[PDB]
């Protein structure tokens, strides 16, 4: 057990990591030359500058009981029982107050060992968000900021080079464990995640650390990754990486920082590393005390000779077992000398402490500057509550009087965050730390840095940014690396992650939301090509025109009585709705006119074969023969479908493409159908040419009866033509089935001008 | 004075062996009760289990007790002891110190960070609880709020909702109805008031949140979480005003005479919740038998006899008083106690026996003692029997995964007609379940009623129930909703189709229309009937005539024309026989197309008739009136197909009222749409009065010309009669059908009279 113990009326603890584990197998074999020793020297130099000030602590001599932690919680709070010892009521010295330990855990154990006891502690370096609670760190205070503001300047810089899927690592103690939250929480506020964390611990390289860079190295395509992780476990981290040959950008807190102790023949893999150190003014009166310092007139650090020794690999003292006598001529010069940066936050804590106490000996005393017997029982309660707390001096050594030399505490005991920005560079042939940047909560990052490539470190290769027309998410792997893959063909995809169809007849718009039908192909079809039908339509007016000019010799009293008057008007009738059915066909597939196209069709085929069949075979009988064939007809085809299918136009028909909406839906249906009918109606008219084929041939009009065979003769071969367009009638439903309707109309026309030939002939004759 | 025992083991110990003191002394006058009782039962089961084969058969255990005056910081001096000789006598493996709410926190916090298992006998406060500040801290008495449980159980059970809370200033009221409040929500139960007597307060504050409790009748359930003082005032000023209620005690106030005395007529039906303790048969045994002489091993014994016989050994006259001769009252925290340093020594033999197998002693992996895993692995899963048990159902000794141990509770019930005060009855236990007996609960006996506290009341049906409640939720008040509709949801009633009844029996919100056809025979067989009558008439006549047509014909009209008038007439027949139809597209079309166009054909026709008569006075045209006729039937069925396209007809869902039977009678066709043909038919009645005017007869027809007149009359007369009818009967849908086959049946027969009865006066005369 070692310690630095000095008589006075009021003593300082004090709990710093002088031993740690550096290149060997001990858990503290080796001394710290930046973290232990010189922070250490520090609180001295503090120490024996405030005993010989006057205007702070006039007649009071402050005392030291500096111990060792080996950078372990365990060891601290084992160590810190002699702060205690003097409470109860080697001999005990009562401790006024305690500088903080230099990590979190150690700190977070000797408060909550200090708490009961109601001493004060002030930290100089551990920046822990678990901490600053008031409900279990009652008796608990540091001069830094908490990992809150640390974690929101890594976002901030991880933001500013647009780094998003990085790799992330931390350490297993109270330190790792709360900031690396408060990492997760402030990067998945500015949308970015990470590839997968790690968590370290104080154990050997073979397995965790190798293992950890394996698997780091498993994932190349991110190149960037953040380190919250203490010093000592980073050393071993680079050293593994380096024998692993790690490529990646390290960016690290403050427990690595500007530290070039952690990179030792091993600064090729921390090469281009951007670390973040808190801000801090350099000290020269400590340099000048540092560079003082001898290992002769330091016979008060029982560690100096090992610091020392391990500076410069000599004997002190000793035999010649070391590979060097120390030459006697050597000290610590600036050529191999960098202060610490939380150096100065040691010094403020010792002061502030000192400013405490002095104001409370001024406000207990005030007849007197000296040490009262009213004041040698200590309320560290009432200290900290109210004399601690509420402290405001400037800094102890600071030409400036800026923000920064004002030393305040937070309503949590807490500090300023301006956590600077260091970047690994080799300049000259020596590495060295380079600040390029600032948080003074804003980022203030210079294009300075150098990295590991010559060029800026890109990332989140794997799920690049995709245009949302066509690409839809995919997350096969890791919920962050998304696949933009070519989705939706010709379907809404408003819905990134997943991509579906809109459905028969529906076209999606370009915000991919809502999809928008078609107008059909069938309506307003007057332009272009059923114009055809048209012409045929105004052929159909010619033969409505003709129509009008062959009953002109019936209506005039025709000689050629032998003809029935009623039977030539009957077919007539027939022929006039061939013409006219043909508008329907080729008009607006409405509800309305669909039904009204089966009747047309239906009615006029089905008159105009009974009235020639009629006529074919006094006169009472062939009118009402004639007029029973075709009422039985109309009124059977009534009651059969059109009563039963309720037809009505619909969007159908987009099976082949997307790009394409039939008006017909159910009339389409009843177009199916209406095959079985045309071949219904066709049987008739089949039957009727075979009953009357020149088997009566009466000798009144046996020229009249030889013409009426040959009419129906071409009307059964114009029919049967029509079946096999009929088929093809589906795939152009807009032009196949205009044309299709074009026979009926062609036969009518035919049929009018053959049976009325014989009237025209008598008339040009 | 420390007290050292030796052995292979040695548990730690902390007792209130002295009071605080005044504040000279650190510790002042020696208790006699919570700190010697308790530590010579701790004493007495050590011996016990050293002495126990089947405990630990190889290690003897040793003691290093000390003592804390009920002070904060003398607890915590003593208690550092215990991590510095871990760090000369043996590591301390287990503590079995704690008895009071802050000296157990602090020994907890100064232990917590050396991993020294300790688990308390005494200490009942919550904050212990929270495993996040105290990692290493067990118990064996059950936390003050583990009532809560118990006290919801009750309610349930006895099916009391509207709750009443009262609370403490302490930690003790306040960290109780907190989460006790969260456990009657889970057991939907309400909490009405929230009044908190806590710190002293004059009578008149204890009057006033009596009356506010008072306040509302709803609530006649009171649950007392406080104090025993507390609870006694309470009582005190309920029975100052006289109030009634059914008080739920705590162990506040449990089997406590000094909390009821005075206020018997106050609390008839209290339940009263007190925790269970068994005597132990041996242990007051050992207390009698205790001298200070030989027992030697307590340092604070030779204090206890002195200030316990008011003597002193300095005149040597403390011999002739014994221990034995006074009466022994056991203390409550003494099982407790005991079953805290078994569970140690059980925690321990289970170490022993996982740990080190091959060595009955204490094996050299046992030597580096660690707590961590002591405590967390097994102290909190332990599982033995209750030692020195009564033969009870006590023999659960567990520790939650929370380090709190389990705890069996007698739910006592004030009754008073048996002495009439001073009958604390249990009626049952709360271990791990509920076992309330209402046999002995006075007024849970078939005698009496529940005396409930519901919320409001539920008497509401499940279809007449709306859950509307304005600011208490328990209280499920209902609004009766619409007669007409059902409801959505139990919660929440909201209107299912209120127009028509929709299956309310059935839970559902789906509509159940009724098809109300117009089929009705009391308005219909007699319309359908006469109809048919006409129809089969005009028939025969047609028949008649058209069997007979050759003579008559060429003499009268023509041929054609009476084909024309016999079609119409049986075409206006046929109409009105089919006029009542199912409400569907198709019979309301059929009824537009006939309707009008039978009238308007059987019109056409005779115009036409008319018209050959007028050419009499272009040219006659046999052959062509027919054409003619036809081609004016053709101009008002163009009309018509165009007020069918343009109307787009259907069938109405239903013509009911809004709040009716269903019925489904109406039609598309609208009055506007009727009389757009109406205007047309009017036309066509104009043309047959100016007919009609033309009064010229033929002499084969003389009759017929003045029977047109009559005819247009009759026309007239029945439209004139039908359109305010019609006006009238708008709403209607049976009476409008009715009229209309009446008016059509009386145009038929009228035709029929005009036309066919002069055609077979010729025929009968022939
Ligand atoms: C001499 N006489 C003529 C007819 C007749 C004839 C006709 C016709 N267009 O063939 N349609 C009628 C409709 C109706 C119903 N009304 C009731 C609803 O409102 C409307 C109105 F006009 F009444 F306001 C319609 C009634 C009588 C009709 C009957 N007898
Ligand atoms: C019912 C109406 C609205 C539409 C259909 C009208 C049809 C059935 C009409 C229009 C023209 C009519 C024809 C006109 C003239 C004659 C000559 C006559 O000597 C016998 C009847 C006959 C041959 C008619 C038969 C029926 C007929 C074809
Ligand atoms: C084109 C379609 C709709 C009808 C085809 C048949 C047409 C041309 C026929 C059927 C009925 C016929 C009419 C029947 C009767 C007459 C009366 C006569 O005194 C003059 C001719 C006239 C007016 C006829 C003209 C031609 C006519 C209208
Ligand atoms: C005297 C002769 C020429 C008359 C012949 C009948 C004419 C007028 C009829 C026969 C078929 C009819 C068409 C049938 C269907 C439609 C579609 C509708 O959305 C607008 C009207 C329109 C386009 C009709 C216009 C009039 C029309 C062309
Ligand atoms: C002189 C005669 C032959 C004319 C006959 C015309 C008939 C067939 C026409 C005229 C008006 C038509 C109706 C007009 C509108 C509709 C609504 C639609 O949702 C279903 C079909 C339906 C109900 C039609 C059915 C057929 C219909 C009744
Ligand atoms: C071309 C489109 C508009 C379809 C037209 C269909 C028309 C012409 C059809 C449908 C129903 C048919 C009627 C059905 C039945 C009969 C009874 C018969 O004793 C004389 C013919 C007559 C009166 C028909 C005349 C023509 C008719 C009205
Ligand atoms: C000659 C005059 C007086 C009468 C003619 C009657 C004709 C037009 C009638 C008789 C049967 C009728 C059809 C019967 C049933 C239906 C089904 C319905 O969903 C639409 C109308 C429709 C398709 C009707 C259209 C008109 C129709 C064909
Ligand atoms: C609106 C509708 C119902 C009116 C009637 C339509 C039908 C049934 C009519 C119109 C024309 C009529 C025909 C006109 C002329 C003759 C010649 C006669 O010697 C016998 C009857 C006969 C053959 C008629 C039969 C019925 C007939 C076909
Ligand atoms: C349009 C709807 C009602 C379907 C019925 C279509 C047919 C059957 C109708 C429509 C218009 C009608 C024509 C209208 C006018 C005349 C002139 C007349 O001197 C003879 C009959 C004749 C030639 C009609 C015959 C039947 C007809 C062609
Ligand atoms: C006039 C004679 C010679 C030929 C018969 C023509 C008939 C079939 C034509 C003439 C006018 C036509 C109508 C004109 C306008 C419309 C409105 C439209 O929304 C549906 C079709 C409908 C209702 C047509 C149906 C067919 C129609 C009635
Ligand atoms: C990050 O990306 C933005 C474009 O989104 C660009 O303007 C900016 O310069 C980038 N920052 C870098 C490359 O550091
Ligand atoms: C409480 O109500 C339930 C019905 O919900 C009943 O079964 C039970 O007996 C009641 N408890 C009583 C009356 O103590
Ligand atoms: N701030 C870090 C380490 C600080 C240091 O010692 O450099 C921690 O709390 O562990």
């Amino acid at each position: 057990r070692r310690e630095i113990k000095i008589e006075g009326d009021l003593v300082l603890g004090g709990l710093f990591p002088i031993n740690e584990k550096g290149t060997g197998t001990e858990e503290c074999g080796r001394i710290n030359e930046d973290r232990g020793i010189q922070r250490l020297e520090a609180m001295l130099f503090a120490i024996d500058e405030i005993n010989k000030d006057d205007y702070l602590l006039p007649g009071v001599k402050l005392g030291v009981h500096i111990l060792d932690t080996c950078s372990r919680d365990t060891y601290a709070l084992e160590q810190s029982l002699e702060f205690v010892r003097a409470s109860l009521t080697n001999i005990p010295l009562l401790i006024a107050g305690v500088i903080g330990g230099s990590y979190s855990s150690v700190s977070i154990q000797v408060a909550n060992l200090l708490r009961l006891f109601q001493i004060p502690q002030i930290s100089y370096a551990s920046t822990s968000a678990k901490l600053s609670d008031k409900s279990r760190y009652d008796y608990f205070a540091r001069t830094v900021p908490p990992d809150f503001y640390q974690a929101k300047a890594m976002a901030e810089i991880l933001r500013f080079f647009n780094w998003t899927y990085v790799s992330t690592v931390a350490s297993e103690g109270d330190y790792g464990e709360t900031g690396i939250e408060a990492f997760e929480q402030e990067a998945r506020l500015r949308n970015i995640c990470i590839a997968t964390a790690e968590k370290v611990g104080r154990s050997n390289i073979r397995k965790s650390y190798d293992s950890v860079i394996r698997e780091l190295l498993q994932k190349p395509n991110a190149r960037v990754v953040v380190l919250f992780m203490r010093s000592d476990d980073s050393r071993e981290l680079i050293a593994a990486a380096s024998r692993a040959n790690a490529s990646f950008t390290w960016v690290a807190s403050d427990g690595w920082g500007a530290q070039e102790s952690i990179i030792k023949g091993s600064e090729h893999v921390a090469y281009g590393a951007i670390t973040l150190e808190l801000a801090s003014q350099p000290v020269r009166q400590f340099d000048r005390y540092f560079q003082s310092l001898n290992p002769y007139n330091n016979h008060r650090n029982p560690w100096f000779r090992d610091f020392w020794e391990q500076k410069f690999q000599c004997s002190l003292q000793n035999k010649r077992n070391h590979r060097r006598v120390c030459d006697k001529h050597l000290a610590i010069d600036s050529s191999n000398y960098e202060q610490e940066s939380k150096i100065m936050f040691v010094v403020n804590a010792v002061y502030a402490m000192a400013h405490a106490l002095h104001k409370m000996q001024r406000t207990l005393c005030p007849n007197t500057t000296k040490l009262c017997d009213a004041m040698k029982i200590l309320d560290g309660k009432k200290l900290y509550k109210d004399y601690l707390l509420k402290i405001n001096f400037t800094a102890p050594f600071n030409p400036n009087k800026d923000a920064d030399s004002i030393v305040k505490f937070d309503t949590f005991g807490d500090g300023m965050g301006r956590y600077n920005v260091f970047n690994f560079q080799n300049v000259g042939g020596k590495y060295s730390y380079l600040k390029v940047g600032h948080w003074a909560e804003t980022l203030s990052l210079d294009v300075n840095s150098i990295h590991w490539s010559r060029n800026s470190v890109p990332t989140s290769q794997c799920s690049d940014p995709c245009a949302p027309n066509e690409m839809k998410n995919m997350q096969p792997g890791d919920v962050c690396c998304w696949i933009c893959i070519p989705c939706e063909p010709y379907e809404y995809l408003a819905d990134e992650f997943t991509c579906m169809d809109c459905g028969s007849g529906q076209w999606p718009t370009a915000d991919l939301t809502g999809c928008y039908d078609l107008p059909e192909d069938y309506i307003r079809w007057e332009d272009a090509w059923a114009i055809g039908p048209v012409t045929i339509a105004c052929l159909g007016f010619m033969c409505t025109c003709m129509v009008v000019t062959v009953f002109i010799k019936h209506n005039n009293t025709p000689l050629v009585k032998a003809s029935g008057r009623e039977l030539c008007y009957i077919l007539l009738f027939g022929v006039g709705l061939s013409y006219c059915m043909t508008f329907f066909f080729i008009a607006k597939p409405s509800p309305v006119i669909c039904a009204l196209r089966r009747l047309g069709l239906g009615s006029s085929f089905a008159i105009c074969y009974s009235a020639l069949l009629t006529k074919t075979n006094k006169f009472i009988s062939p009118s009402s023969q004639v007029f029973i064939c075709l009422g039985l007809i109309l009124v059977q085809i009534v009651m059969v479908s059109v009563w039963l299918i309720l037809e009505a136009p619909g969007t159908r028909r987009y099976t082949l493409a997307e790009k394409r909406e039939t008006v017909i839906l159910k009339c389409n249906v009843k177009d199916s159908s209406m095959l079985i009918s045309l071949t219904y109606d066709v049987i008739l008219v089949i039957l009727c040419t075979v009953y009357a084929f020149k088997t009566r041939k009466c000798p009144e009009n046996f020229n009249e009866a030889k013409f009426i065979g040959f009419t129906m003769y071409t009307t059964c071969i114009i029919w049967l033509a029509f079946l096999p367009i009929f088929y093809v009638t589906s795939s152009d439903y807009r032009v196949q089935t205009t044309t299709m309707c074009i026979s009926v109309s062609l036969s009518g026309f035919v049929v009018l001008g053959c049976l009325f030939a014989p009237k025209v002939h008598i008339i040009l004759f | 004075k420390v007290l050292t025992l030796e052995g292979d083991l040695v548990l730690g110990g902390l007792f209130p062996v002295h009071q605080k003191g005044g504040p000279a002394e650190d510790c002042g006058p020696v208790n006699e009760h919570r700190g010697i009782q308790r530590l010579e039962a701790m004493l007495f089961a050590l011996d016990r289990i050293n002495r126990d084969p089947h405990l630990l058969p190889g290690v003897r255990l040793g003691a290093h007790i000390l003592d804390s005056c009920s002070k904060d910081t003398h607890a915590l001096e003593q208690a550092l002891d215990f991590v510095r000789a871990s760090l000369a006598p043996t590591a301390i493996t287990g503590v079995i110190g704690g008895s009071y709410s802050d000296v157990s926190i602090q020994v907890a916090n100064l232990l917590r960070l050396f991993q020294i298992p300790q688990i308390s006998y005494a200490s009942t406060s919550a904050k212990l609880s929270d495993k996040s500040r105290y990692d290493y801290f067990a118990r064996t008495v059950p936390p003050d709020f583990f009532q809560a449980k118990a006290m919801a159980e009750i309610l349930r059970f006895f099916n009391w909702t509207y709750v009443s809370t009262v609370a403490s200033e302490g930690d003790y009221g306040e960290t109780g109805i907190e989460a006790f409040e969260l456990e009657a929500r889970a057991r939907n139960i309400c909490v009405a008031t929230s009044e908190k007597v806590g710190r002293a307060m004059s009578r008149a504050a204890f009057e006033g949140v009596v009356r506010a409790l008072l306040q509302k009748p709803s609530a006649r359930v009171a649950v007392l979480f406080t104090r025993s003082e507390d609870a006694r005032e309470l009582l005190a000023a309920s029975q100052r005003l006289n109030a009634s209620f059914t008080w739920v005690a705590s162990d506040g106030w449990g089997a406590l005479e000094s909390v009821v005395a005075g206020s018997e007529g106050a609390a008839e039906g209290a339940i009263t919740i007190e925790l269970a303790s068994y005597p132990i048969s041996d242990f007051a045994s050992y207390f009698q038998s205790l001298d200070p002489w030989n027992n030697s091993r307590n340092p604070w014994f030779r204090e206890f006899w002195e200030q316990r016989f008011r003597c002193s050994f300095r005149q040597r006259d403390c011999a002739a008083h014994s221990l034995r001769a006074v009466p022994f009252e056991q203390e409550s925290k003494i099982m407790f106690v005991v079953n805290a340093v078994y569970a140690m020594a059980h925690a321990l033999h289970n170490m022993h026996r996982a740990l080190c197998p091959n060595t009955t002693r204490l094996c050299d992996a046992m030597r580096p003692v660690n707590g961590r895993r002591l405590y967390k692995d097994f102290v909190l899963n332990v599982k033995f029997d209750a030692p020195f048990r009564p033969a009870d159902t006590h023999n659960e000794v567990r520790f939650d995964r929370f380090g709190d141990g389990i705890g069996r509770y007698n739910i006592f019930t004030y009754l008073r007609a048996g002495s009439g005060r001073y009958r604390y009855q249990k009626v049952g236990y709360w271990a791990e379940g509920l076992t309330l007996d209402t046999s002995l609960i006075p007024w849970a006996s078939p005698s009496a009623g529940p005396l409930p506290a519901s919320r409001c009341s539920e008497p509401c049906l499940q279809n007449e129930v709306k859950s509307v409640q304005p600011g208490e939720v328990c209280c499920w008040l209902c609004i009766p909703c619409q007669p007409y509709e059902y409801r959505l949801d139990e919660f929440t009633c909201a209107d299912c189709g209120l127009g028509y009844w929709p299956n309310a029996s059935l839970t559902g919100c789906f509509e159940l229309p009724q098809e109300y056809i117009r089929w009705g025979d009391a308005w219909a067989v007699g319309p359908v009937t006469i109809a048919c009558l006409g129809a089969l008439a005009t028939l025969f006549v047609l028949g008649v005539f058209v069997r007979h047509n050759a003579t008559p014909v060429v003499k009268a009209s023509g041929r054609e024309l009476c084909y024309i008038l016999l079609g119409g007439v049986f075409l206006c027949y046929c109409m009105t026989f089919i006029f009542i139809a199912k409400p569907s597209t198709a019979v309301c079309t059929l009824r537009r197309l006939g309707l009008g166009t039978a009238f308007s054909v059987c019109y056409s026709a005779l115009l036409t008739k008319t018209n050959r008569i007028a050419r009499i006075f272009r040219f006659i045209s046999p052959a062509s009136q027919v054409a003619i006729c036809l081609a004016l039937i053709s101009g008002q069925l163009l009309i018509v197909v165009a007020w069918l396209v343009v109307e787009a007809p259907g069938t109405g869902k239903e013509t009911a009222p809004e709040r009716r039977e269903v019925v489904t009678l109406r039609c598309n066709h609208r009055d506007a749409s009727m009389l757009g043909s109406l205007a047309y038919n009017v036309l066509l009645i104009a043309l047959c009065t100016l007919y009609a005017f033309k009064t010229r007869k033929c002499p084969e027809n003389f009759n017929e010309a003045k029977f047109i007149g009559f005819t247009m009359y009759t026309t007239c007369i029945i439209w004139l009669a039908f359109l305010p009818i019609f006006y009238v009967t708008s709403s209607d849908y049976r009476v409008q059908t009715t009229t209309m086959c009446v008016s059509v049946s009386l145009s038929g027969s009228v035709v029929l009279g005009c036309l066919f009865a002069p055609k077979l006066h010729i025929i009968l005369f022939q």
